[PDB]
RNA sequence: GCUUGAGUCUCGUAGAGGGGGGUAGAAUUCCAGGUGUAGCGGUGAAAUGCGUAGAGAUCUGGAGGAAUACCGGUGGCGAAGGCGGCCCCCUGGACGAAGACUGACGCUCAGGUGCGAAAGCGUGGGGAGCAAACAGGAUUAGAUACCCUGGUAGUCCACGCCGUAAACGAUGUCGACUUGGAGGUUGUGCCCUUGAGGCGUGGCUUCCGGAGCUAACGCGUUAAGUCGACCGCCUGGGGAGUACGGCCGCAAGGUUAAAACUCAAAUGAAUUGACGGGGGCCCGCACAAGCGGUGGAGCAUGUGGUUUAAUUCGAUGCAACGCG
């Protein structure tokens, strides 16, 4: 990245729906190599997400990560011998990247019982946008409304 | 109240904060608003953009009198003075003059030493 | 130092103040006098405006 | 005696040359008043400071002091220090054009005399801004500093003193000769002035360069080249431009000016490198963007230490520490 721009490599879509946003969903969630265990939860959480909101499959998907995408996010300059927090507009697959990273990490935080219940509620918790991954997007969006007098 | 239909936007750019102030033809003021008034205190209230807010926040509270055209006086340098005028006319006022008003000595008083930061 | 404009107006574009006042004018008087400084500041001012 | 050195006269030119007097416009501060309202100011960030007793902003009127934007220019003038709005008065010098006059009247100069930035001193004024001292706030390990907020002498005027500066082109004055180029500034002559031209001829000045010189760097017709006249000064570094004495000074101090002792160097210019909290360009899981660790727990293993009869020896920033 100091000299090479690079390209990006092409993940194979999800198996069961087709979705390489999905795709990249389970590879968010995977922990030490074991893919078929994450689509395995994804799956199940997906699944009674499916049935919960009684919508479809990866449009409560869409909507539930559609309301945990940052708009603009704070980043560091470190230009005039300060330190600033300057607000930048984040690229589309940075923001579905960070959707994604934020509903993970706030399902690895939640109480209950299996990893398909913590992420089908914490999916549920931010299709109305009341979960712990839309109070980072707030948090993220009241950095940014704060600092906003740097650009 | 009073209804004066024209005023002055007294625009004092500084390096450190601006401050608009709408007055009337006489001279007499009619409502303020600066930048550091509208939160961000410090190295934040010398920004274009905290001079904007503080031109937005005083074409509000200047109501009450029906203000439509005014010219504008820009003082100082600053941050601030450019954008100022920009929140004017996006606060529906027909800017009709700019003038700036900076005040320059002919060869007058000793400014001050400083700055060996 | 006043600009005026009839209805077809837009944009600011008041670009008689990067001419007279503003840039350098406001900026020098903020600090000392010297008589020395200037001096030297000129002499290689008029030192490197040279081909 | 003579005119080619020096000087006088005639006519103009340019100029922040000097001294005295007056005036003008912007701006800062203060005072009085109107509007108006919650901050202003400041900084890397802050706080001290100012502010609902109404600040800051804004308008009107007044006072006062200092300095004189733009023109403004390696432009000008002055012996040097230095001199910057505009106008008047008194006054110095320079340069140019033609002609006349005196006729070597010249050059340098120890002692001597004068002028001599700034700070400082004395007496009397003045005092807006700025600001040593000083005070407070910060920063910091400390901060008698840098930064912030105030702020007295001083800076300004009159007269006297001081008598120095990196008072520097670190280059004494006067004169003569020795290839060039580009400018600037101020005169003057000639030619269709056929325009903001062409050709010369002076004065001052800037940049670059030739021969020559120079340790080199550079100087280079304004010499650090080639010569002549007179003056000033130098003789290793430190001690020391100090002490003692003299003269000067109100004082601060100035000037003239040693020795003992001590070192074998101190120095100049240039070269190669290294370094820089100098500059430009560029790279690496270097940072950033991420994911997983270590530091916390138990154990394994190595090391330091301690213990021991011995705890064999070696490896110890990175590049020793499950290493030999």
């Amino acid at each position: 990245p100091r000299r090479r721009v690079i390209g990006q490599r092409k993940i194979l879509p999800d198996p069961k729906f087709g979705s390489e946003l999905l795709a990249k969903f389970v590879n968010i969630l995977m922990v030490d190599g074991k893919k078929s265990t994450a689509e395995s939860i994804v799956y199940s959480a997906l699944e009674t997400l499916a049935q919960r909101s009684g919508k479809s499959e990866l449009e409560a998907f869409e909507v539930a990560l559609e309301n945990v995408r940052p708009t603009v996010e704070v980043k560091s300059r470190r230009v005039g011998g300060s330190t600033y927090q300057v607000p930048v507009e984040v690229r589309p697959v940075r923001r579905n990247a960070l959707a994604m990273r934020w509903i993970v990490e706030a399902a690895r935080k939640r109480g209950d019982k299996s990893m398909a219940l913590r992420l089908a509620n914490e999916l549920s918790d931010a299709a109305e946008n009341k979960g712990t991954a839309v109070k980072k997007r707030e948090d993220v969006h009241r950095m940014a409304e704060a600092n906003k007098a740097f650009a | 109240r009073k209804q004066v239909s024209d005023g002055v936007a007294h625009i004092h750019a500084s390096f450190n904060n601006t401050i608009v102030t709408i007055t009337d033809r006489q001279g007499n003021a009619l409502g303020w608003a600066t930048a550091g008034g509208s939160g961000f205190r410090g190295s934040r209230k010398s920004t274009p953009f905290a001079a904007q807010v503080a031109a937005e926040r005083c074409a509000d509270a200047v109501k009450e009198y029906g203000i439509k055209n005014l010219e504008v006086m820009v003082k100082g340098p600053g941050p601030g003075r450019e954008s100022t005028i920009r929140a004017l006319n996006a606060a529906g006022f027909r800017i009709t003059n700019i003038t700036d008003v900076t005040p320059i000595p002919h060869n007058g008083c000793r400014p001050p030493k400083k700055r060996r930061v | 130092i006043k600009v005026r404009e009839n209805e077809p107006f837009d944009v600011a574009l008041r670009r008689f103040k990067r001419s007279c006042e503003k840039a350098g004018v406001l900026a020098e008087v903020r600090r000392r006098e010297f008589y020395e400084k200037p001096t030297t500041e000129r002499k290689r001012a008029k030192a490197s405006a040279v081909k």
